[PDB]
């Protein structure tokens, strides 16, 4: 038989330490571990930054285009023209071959 | 059907293995020279023959 | 091996490519080729075992064959044009049998059984100087004839070079051997780009140089002979582990380490002159470098093979076979390819 | 006295130190002078200060 | 910033990309061009020297 | 005259002049034949020369029969679907030409291998020479 | 190429046009990356010869970052001279033959008609 | 984007020149926060795409995988922490050191201006997954996943080399918006068809679907979580922004190319949900899911709907937090019990109540919820593959049937039951599992909440 | 003088075949090695002689000095490979295998 | 400095070290035949230097701290483990006989480099030229089988032709019922546990086979264990020997100093008997390797290189 | 003020230095590309009096 | 428990004169580490 | 050359018998002298690609 340690076996960790909280097995730093994760990643990053994303303003132009949707709604609506045209491109501008 | 038959041994009997098993051949046919110099000087002959033969078809 | 002999050979071993790099008269590089043959054979036989002087004759009869065939080319490069330098308007024979001649000396694929088995019989340092220092001077009188070289015998000796090179690594499990033959490979690279641009088979000779030196310091090191030899790494010096690692992988060539470049300035320069399917082959075929690099990778440092007994004495001992000049091509090999322009 | 032989290393080699100091004290004193007298010929060469 | 900052910031990564797709096209054909014909500096292989020629009259008359 | 023979493979399109294209693909498949079995016999001697002529005559008659039904697969495949401009036809006769190989060698593993191998090969050659592909480019750039 | 080039002095490092050049600056990421690599080069060379990798070989550190610095300077200075004489040449040869490289008048896209491939 | 590039380059003195007692705290805490200024390229008030530099842009499509990388991050450094409890410090520096540049070159892939720093930092993360998954998996065949996926990744990633760079000479500058502006239409040609089969079979490599997917449960077995989660999460997808890149110099090729890819996706995914229905190994289950999930997106990029691209999006950033979340939910259980068959652990509920809602909810997103993100971005494809054909929706109804088969079938077998009570070492869930969890559904249900952020390039 | 260089071309094309295959021993080969010193000076100076070009001169007494100098090389690299063996064959060398 | 080329061209040639008084003497016998007190006399008269028998922890106290370690760190082996069970399922035998032969691989290396360094004398007891005897008596007692002979027998052809024999062998030879006699009046209780067949064995195994090997190439002095009690006739026959046939008359100065060069860095003496030859009763395995690595770094002195460990006292650690 | 509380508290400085870096870096880059400034036509504006750089 | 490392069976494929046998490599014998044949 | 130390030394230690019209011993000149010297000065520094 070759020479090899055998299987090291799983102590309970909750019974070494109480307050284990999956982090390393000093309970010092394992507490101060989980108080800078939760203080770190999930007070001042999943608050603060849904805070930014729902006061980030016009996300992609949204707003801007509902707002300009209705000026040329208005618009057009005024001076009789028709509502959307069936050519964006002018056929005046255009050359055709 | 689905994950003996295709996804276990017949996928992997196709992309990686076939092309495992076909340069595993490759190289037991290469790498299994005799260690004599006689017979790589005979393949060098062989070779600059081929050599030879491609520059007067070029 | 006195200290006059070891000046006077070590000088001719560097005297021969400065000759050569030096000279434009074909026969005084044939000259620089014959002190490249002459200091490296006592080099070779030194050790006196009888695997060296067997790969020491091997080396002597396959090297001065091939510089007999380039000193035809030399003479009949005298009878058809009268001078001595490879000029334009010369026949397409002469510069065929120069290319197999150093073909031959540099170890190209219907050339190449002699290099594994001359770099088996050697010890490391001698692998050193004849895996880097002597395949310079062959590449270079290659790289001052460029116009010259025939793109159909040159492909045609990329794609064995690089197919063996592929195909001689995976079933030989010795280091010295399974390094013949990923050179072997590497040097398909740079006899694939050298009609094209011989600045890039300078780069890849620098990079190959520079990646494959520290290498062989690498095994001197430990003097790991084998694949479990160098297992055994994580024991004897498991400092070196990710340093080898990178340098393994770079040599295989992965990015974002240095021998992509290669790859990636070859494959740069081929589809700019219009080579398409052969470059594709070239770089399809070369994953088999990866294959016995990554098979020697959890072989010395992703698994930690079982070692023995005596290697504690091994961890007692102290060390001082580390050289400066491994960590510094060391790292200037494995961190370099955000300077690749500069590196151009 | 710890170890029982004695280390190759066990004091500095004072001279390898002073010369890898004052070479690299050279070097970029050099480096420096090198680029502004560069700076200067290149604001000479090219004709606009 | 406003979107002028991105706007006027993309303009110029698109000169500067532009201008670089129109000088690599053209270094692709200047160098084949120059490979093909070899009327300016790059690609000249060389030829030999000019100044070993003995001008000297020698003993043969007309060689 | 060796190349300009050889050159009957692309004046003359397939689904034309197909005995001379089964012969020029055998002569191809034969030239291969002769340097493979002088190479294996160069480096793997056996122990007469009798045994080493009957294994050039074994080589070389499984790349004269793997040259000759693969030019006459692909001939009767431009026959049976009457078009030249395709890869397929020399999908197809890659394909039987890796069977045959393999039929010769007694393993039909290696006949799946030398069918998909030898026809994406096939296929790769027709299509550049379809496209007007260079294999060994003179240096131009 | 550059050896083939005519007014080339054979084997010269820099070349009086390379002083004509802009030399390169300090705060240049390439040099940047080059005192990375003295650094990295000290603190491989102190893990092999198993030293403190911070602490111990700080002149040899500082030998590595100037001596990587330096000639990384030199070397850019080098290279850089080299694109901007093949951006010279290259110039060089467009103002030699624009009958072999005439300018592209590239008509507008209402004047052209590019094929529309719809997918659905 | 240098905000985020270089502090993230800057965590590894961090990691190096740290106590080893506090490497896991100032690492975790430092990328909340690089996630925390990650957040800062959702400025877009306009259409214009975000340019910060010659080097690196920000695209509405790749930035909820950059700010899904940024927070991949803290959420592996969580999870290898009970994992390497019994490690030393120089290996444990170098796992963080791994997973950090791992993070640094991800984010510096999804932040490409070109093409080609595109395939370098695309194929510089061989180098380190192959780190993680061949030293530290804990069974016997990692060297053999390492090597399959090392080379089916290779193989794949060598055409796409030789595409790019005959691209490049052909037209010019491979910068991404400049070759969106200026390029033509390709020609229907044999060489344009092989260039299409050679720049798209990587990414055909990099998502899996049949004849080249088995790399992925391989490497999903015998990788660790933080390599299972990377190569899970956003490292599988790294491939479908090269995929949805690629598309836009070739789209008149595609609608004839595009055919055996989604017949291949198609039964792919049935079959690939048929085999999650008998698996022993649940890691193996969650990888084979991942299989399907991505055959519906190779499918969804195959065709080019900008209605399959929102979908596309959707499912990308949808499949990446609901896998990431049963592959840390299968590393639970696999620290508790030292295996990973789901036969032998049944009825963890009686022990575990909260763990069973986390259970609850990764395979309850799984299997698509409506108001999640995964029925969100199956439902837009559905849309766009029936406006490509109306015979399609049969083949998507039968993975979606056995969808809900495999993923009940895991509750059932793994939380449900009869409480197997031949374990005394089930140890109650710890605080780091369940707040990993936690921070991985909460930006789920806050993306729900949001979606404005995920609607990919086209709109 | 075109059949006399011919032959001398086919005198080295004979002794190409000669130390390109191997009967018996390696001292044979080195025989066909120094027919080929032999060969290449007599066509050195048959070159120089009939274009008078005696400026090379220096070149045949370099061929035959090197070409010698490194057939002594492999002369005594056979007395050091019969020393090491005992035997000279060329069958002997496969233990490098 | 260091001895290499550059130190040996300026005059550190050893023929100038050299002289009579400048002799390997191996004192060579069975267990407790007098050979360290003969060994201490003959070091005391010659004044050459008294390099102990080297046990399992001869390395420790070599080199490093000097404190000899402990049992799993430099042993994984004990002498009175083999000596309470021979016949081991853990292979204690061949761990115990290879560490062994390791260690004094080891006296020998550093005995040559003390050698030709200052040019004094050197004595060896049981050296590596005779402790082959110890394996064979072990195969011939049954402890150990035929492939542990022809892997030790690999070990020993890898390491013994690259070195030099000793000069002078003195055997001290002794009857075995006065073996048995002065191993129970030494009064260990492991030692004393020793079988009388080990003994006749490794004796007459001596007597037929190591004795020809070395009789025939270098100098063998014999005496008897009443005629070595007394020092100064073994001390004035070792002086007044001719030292004529030997290997040690043809070897020049360059070839002493690439015997300095192989000899002085152990990372070359000690790397041909770790080499790999998986034979399990030497194996340590990958778990039991990495945790003795791990927790010989945190040992004190030994973490870094010496001459180079802040947390002891080395000095000048900023700048060196 | 303690040896080995500033340490063990000098590596928080990195990343914050790493964000100022970056800050600066991209704020050097942003000098580099304005020669498309003040001439795009969407935003082609006369300069007010108080500023010479219409965006920095 | 612990990770998986290679054993006796794992490490003694590596260690033959070649990795992949065929009929003519069985009688290949390994090469002795110091390079010096009996 | 590759390194061009003659070029760069400004000594020519090979270059003064690289082609047929280079000097003589005793000023003997070799057959085509005139027409070496005709070429080498109608390849004045040409090039080689036009020079053929
Ligand atoms: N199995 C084994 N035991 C060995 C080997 N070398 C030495 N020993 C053991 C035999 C004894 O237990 C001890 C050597 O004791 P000595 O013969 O030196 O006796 P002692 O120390 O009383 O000194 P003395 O001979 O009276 O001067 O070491 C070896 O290679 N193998
Ligand atoms: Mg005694």
């Amino acid at each position: 038989q070759w020479q090899e340690d055998p299987e090291p076996e799983d102590e309970n960790v909750y019974a070494k330490n109480p307050d284990f909280h999956g982090y390393d097995s000093d309970p010092v730093v394992d507490v101060w571990n989980m108080r800078a994760v939760f203080f770190f990643g999930f007070s001042i990053v999943l608050v603060f930054g849904t805070t930014f994303v729902a006061y980030v303003p016009d996300y992609r132009m949204q707003e801007w285009a509902r707002r300009e949707a209705e000026r040329l709604v208005k618009y057009r609506e005024v001076n009789g023209l028709p509502i959307m045209e069936s050519n964006y491109f002018d056929p005046s501008k255009i050359q055709l071959p | 059907t689905s994950l003996t038959l295709l996804d276990l041994i017949w996928l992997e009997k196709t992309i990686p293995k076939s092309t495992s098993t076909l340069h595993t051949n490759m190289t037991t046919l290469t790498t299994n020279q005799k260690g004599l110099i006689k017979l790589y000087f005979m393949s060098f002959l062989i070779n600059i023959i081929l050599i030879i033969i491609l520059y007067s078809i070029n | 091996m006195n200290p006059i002999t070891l000046a006077i050979i070590y000088f001719t071993i560097f005297l021969g490519p400065v000759i050569t790099m030096s000279s434009t008269n074909l026969m005084l590089m044939w000259v620089g080729l014959e002190f490249s043959l002459l200091a490296i054979i006592p080099m070779l036989i030194n050790k006196k075992n009888p695997r060296s002087t067997e790969a020491a004759t091997k080396y002597f009869v396959t090297q001065a064959t091939a510089s007999m065939i380039i000193l035809l080319a030399i003479v009949l490069n005298y009878k058809q044009l009268g001078t001595w330098m490879f000029q334009q308007q010369t026949n397409g024979l002469i510069l065929n049998m120069t290319l197999m001649a150093l073909s031959m000396k540099l170890g190209l694929a219907p050339f190449h059984f002699w290099l594994p088995e001359v770099t088996q019989g050697i010890p490391l340092h001698m692998g050193l100087i004849l895996l880097t220092w002597q395949k310079i001077a062959p590449l270079s009188i290659l790289i001052q004839i460029y116009p010259l070289l025939n793109s159909t015998i040159i492909l045609m000796l990329a794609i064995t070079s690089i197919f063996m090179g592929a195909w001689g690594g995976l079933n030989q499990t010795q280091m010295r051997k399974i390094m013949a033959y990923s050179s072997i490979a590497h040097m398909g690279w740079m006899l694939a780009i050298l009609p094209y641009n011989p600045s890039l088979t300078l780069l890849n000779l620098m990079i190959y140089i520079i990646l494959t030196a520290p290498m062989f310091m690498a095994l001197m090191l430990n003097n790991s002979m084998t694949i479990n030899s160098i297992s055994l790494l994580w024991n004897k010096t498991p400092a070196m582990l990710t340093m080898i690692s990178l340098m393994l992988l770079s040599l295989g060539g992965l990015p974002p380490l240095t021998g992509f470049l290669p790859k990636w300035i070859i494959i740069t320069e081929l589809m700019k002159n219009n080579c398409l399917i052969m470059a594709t082959l070239m770089a399809m075929m070369a994953l088999l470098n990866l294959f016995f690099y990554t098979r020697l990778i959890y072989s010395t440092s992703l698994t930690m093979f079982p070692t023995n007994n005596n290697s504690k004495m091994m961890t007692h001992q102290t060390k001082t076979k580390p050289n400066l000049m491994f960590s510094t091509l060391a790292i200037m090999s494995t961190m370099t390819l955000p300077l690749a322009p500069q590196l151009i | 006295k710890f170890y029982v032989r004695e280390p190759v290393n066990a004091k500095p080699n004072w001279l390898a130190v002073g010369l890898s100091v004052g070479a690299s004290v050279f070097m970029w004193i050099y480096l420096i002078q090198t680029h502004n007298e560069d700076v200067l010929e290149y604001k000479r060469r090219n004709g606009l200060e | 910033d406003g979107p002028e900052k991105n706007y006027e910031k993309t303009l110029a990564i698109l000169q500067i990309e532009s201008e670089k797709a129109e000088l690599r096209l053209k270094e692709q054909e200047v160098r084949r061009l120059m490979r093909a014909r070899g009327d300016g500096p790059w690609y000249q292989f060389p030829t030999p020297e000019k100044e070993f020629i003995d001008h000297s009259p020698k003993a043969t008359p007309d060689n | 005259m060796v190349k300009r023979f050889f050159e009957s493979y692309h004046e003359v399109p397939d689904g034309t002049q197909c005995h001379r294209k089964t012969y020029i693909t055998t002569a191809l498949g034969g030239i291969c034949g002769i340097i493979g079995s002088a190479y294996s016999v160069s480096l793997n001697p056996a122990d007469s020369t009798l045994e080493a002529v009957a294994r050039v005559g074994r080589y070389t008659f499984t790349a004269a029969a793997i040259g000759a039904m693969f030019g006459l697969t692909t001939c009767v495949s431009a026959q049976v679907r009457e078009k030249p401009d395709d890869p397929l036809n020399y999908f197809i006769g890659g394909c039987a030409g890796g069977l045959t190989l393999g039929a010769r060698t007694h393993s039909y593993g290696t006949a799946a291998m030398g069918c998909v191998y030898m026809g994406t090969a096939a296929a790769l050659f027709k299509i550049g020479k379809l496209e007007g592909w260079e294999l060994f480019p003179t240096p131009k750039v | 190429m550059m050896n083939g080039r005519p007014g080339h002095e054979p084997l010269k490092f820099l070349p009086d046009e390379a002083r004509s050049l802009p030399p390169p600056k300090l705060n240049d990421p390439r040099l940047v990356y080059m005192g990375l690599l003295g650094y990295c080069t000290g603190l491989m060379d102190n893990m092999l010869r198993m030293r403190p990798v911070m602490r111990a070989g700080l002149h040899r550190q500082l030998l590595f970052v100037t001596s990587f610095v330096f000639a990384g300077y030199f070397y850019l200075k080098r290279q850089n001279y080299l694109y901007a004489v093949k951006d010279h040449d290259m110039f060089g040869y467009i103002k030699l033959h624009p009958e072999d490289f005439p300018e592209k008048e590239k008509k507008t896209y209402a004047e052209i008609l590019e094929p529309f491939h719809p997918v659905r | 984007m240098l905000k985020i590039i270089l502090p993230s380059l800057m965590l590894l003195p961090l990691t190096w020149l740290s106590s080893p007692k506090k490497t896991w705290t100032n690492v975790t805490s430092y990328s909340f926060l690089i996630s925390l200024t990650s957040l800062t390229l959702l400025w877009q008030t306009d259409e214009n795409y975000k340019n910060f530099s010659n080097m690196f842009s920000s695209d509405p499509l790749s930035t909820p995988l950059i700010i899904l990388t940024a927070w991949l991050l803290p959420l592996m450094l969580m999870a290898s922490q009970n994992h390497l409890k019994k490690d030393n410090n120089v290996l444990q520096k170098l796992y963080i050191s791994m997973l950090i540049s791992l993070q640094i070159l991800l984010i510096m892939t999804f932040s490409a201006t070109e093409l080609i720093m595109f395939y370098i930092l695309f194929e510089a993360t061989l180098i380190p997954t192959l780190i993680i998954i061949t030293r530290w998996g804990n069974q016997t065949e990692r060297l053999n996943a390492g090597i399959y996926f090392l080379f089916y990744t290779l193989i794949g990633s060598i055409p796409l080399l030789i595409a790019l760079i005959l691209i490049q000479n052909h037209v010019g500058t491979l910068n991404l918006m400049i070759l969106s502006f200026t390029t033509h239409t390709l020609d229907a040609s044999w060489s344009n068809n092989l260039l299409w089969l050679a720049c798209m079979m990587a990414f055909l490599i990099k998502m899996p679907l049949y004849g080249v997917h088995l790399w992925l449960p391989k490497a999903h077995v015998e990788a660790p979580i933080a390599g299972s989660m990377i190569l899970a999460a956003i490292l599988l997808k790294l491939g479908s922004y090269g995929m949805i890149r690629i598309s836009i110099i070739l789209d008149p090729l595609t609608k004839y190319m595009a055919y055996p890819f989604i017949l291949l996706s198609l039964w792919g995914m049935i079959m690939t949900s048929s085999i999650c229905l008998r698996q022993t190994d649940l890691k193996s289950l969650i990888a084979y899911s991942s299989v399907s999930h991505m055959a519906l997106v190779i499918a969804s990029i195959m065709i080019q709907t900008p209605w399959s691209f929102m979908g596309a999006t959707m499912l990308m950033i949808a499949h990446g937090l609901t896998s990431s979340l049963l592959f840390c939910l299968a590393n639970s259980n696999y620290e508790r019990i030292h295996s990973r068959t789901m036969i032998m652990a049944r009825g963890l509920q009686m022990v575990f109540p909260l763990m069973a809602t986390w259970w609850l909810m990764a395979s309850l997103a799984n299997l698509a919820l409506p108001p999640s993100i995964n029925l969100m971005g199956e439902l837009f494809i559905t849309m766009s593959l029936f406006s490509w054909s109306n015979f399609t929706i049969i083949l998507m109804g039968i993975n979606i049937i056995i969808t809900g088969m495999y993923s009940m079938y895991m509750i059932i077998t793994t939380q449900r039951g009869k409480l197997t009570n031949h374990m005394i070492n089930l140890q109650p869930s710890h605080t780091r599992e369940l707040t990993l969890m936690a921070l991985h559904m909460i930006p789920l249900i806050l993306l729900t909440t949001s979606p404005k952020l995920i609607t990919g390039l086209t709109m | 003088m075109p059949s006399t260089f011919f032959n001398l071309t086919m005198a080295f094309s004979l002794s190409l075949l000669g130390t390109l295959m191997f009967r018996s021993h390696l001292m044979s080969t080195l025989l066909c090695l120094e027919g080929m010193v032999l060969s290449l000076f007599i066509m050195t100076s048959v070159t120089s002689l009939n274009s008078n070009s005696m400026s090379s001169m220096p070149i045949p007494i370099t061929i035959l000095v090197f070409a010698a100098c490194e057939a002594a090389v492999g002369l005594a690299l056979l007395v050091k490979v019969s020393n090491t063996y005992g035997t000279d064959y060329v069958q002997n060398l496969n233990l490098l295998q | 400095l260091r001895y290499g080329l550059l130190a040996a061209i300026l005059g550190d040639k050893t023929t100038k070290k050299l002289h009579e008084y400048s002799r390997v003497i191996t004192v060579d016998g069975n267990i407790c035949s007098g050979k360290n007190k003969l060994a201490k006399e003959i070091a005391q008269q010659l004044g050459m230097k008294h390099y102990p028998e080297a046990g399992i922890q001869y390395s420790s106290t070599t080199t490093g701290d000097g404190r000899p370690l402990d049992i799993e760190f430099s042993g994984s082996c004990s002498l009175e483990k083999f000596y309470d069970d021979p016949k081991s399922n853990d292979g204690n035998s061949y761990r115990l006989q290879s560490w062994l032969y390791a260690s004094r691989l080891l006296q020998y290396a550093d005995a040559l480099e003390h050698l030709l360094s200052t040019g004094q004398g050197v004595v060896l007891e049981r050296s590596i030229y005779s402790d082959f005897v110890f394996l064979e008596a072990m195969y011939n007692q049954g402890y150990i089988r035929k492939q542990c002979v022809d892997h030790y027998n690999e070990i020993k052809r890898l390491t013994l032709p690259e070195y030099l024999p000793p000069h002078a062998v003195i055997y001290i030879d002794v009857p075995v019922p006065e073996v048995q006699s002065r191993i129970q009046k030494k009064g260990d209780p492991h030692e004393m546990k020793v079988t009388s067949a080990y003994l006749q064995d490794i004796e007459n195994a001596y007597k037929k086979t190591f004795l020809p090997k070395m009789s025939e190439m270098c100098e063998v002095l014999v005496y008897d264990s009443w005629e070595a009690e007394d020092p100064t006739k073994v001390v004035e026959d070792i002086e007044y020997l001719k030292y004529n046939k030997g290997p040690w008359l043809k070897q020049d100065d360059w070839t002493f100093h690439y015997l300095r060069m192989l000899v002085q860095d152990k990372t070359e003496v000690l790397n041909y008997t770790t080499i790999p030859v998986y034979l399990p009763e030497i194996t340590i395995g990958a778990h039991q390797g990495s945790r003795i690595y791990n927790s010989f770094r945190e040992l004190p002195g030994r973490k870094y290189a010496p001459g180079y460990n802040a947390e002891v006292g080395d000095k000048w650690i900023w700048l060196k | 003020t303690l040896f080995q509380l500033l340490r063990e508290h000098w590596v928080h400085i990195l990343v914050p230095a790493g964000f100022v870096f970056g800050c600066y870096l991209d704020r050097k880059d942003d000098e580099k590309l304005t020669a498309f400034r003040n001439k795009s036509m969407l935003f082609q504006r006369e300069l007010r009096p108080n500023e010479e750089v219409t965006w920095k | 428990a612990r990770q998986w490392q290679p054993d006796i069976e794992w490490a003694e494929q590596f260690s033959g004169a070649v990795m992949y046998p065929s009929k003519e490599t069985a009688h290949w014998k390994p090469p002795p580490w110091n390079d010096v044949d009996i | 050359p590759f390194l061009d130390i003659q070029k760069k030394l400004g000594i020519s230690l090979d270059r003064h018998f690289m082609f047929l019209s280079a000097e003589q011993p005793y000023k003997n000149a070799a057959r085509c002298h005139a027409f070496e010297k005709e070429w080498i000065e109608c390849a004045h520094g040409i090039g080689g690609t036009r020079a053929k």
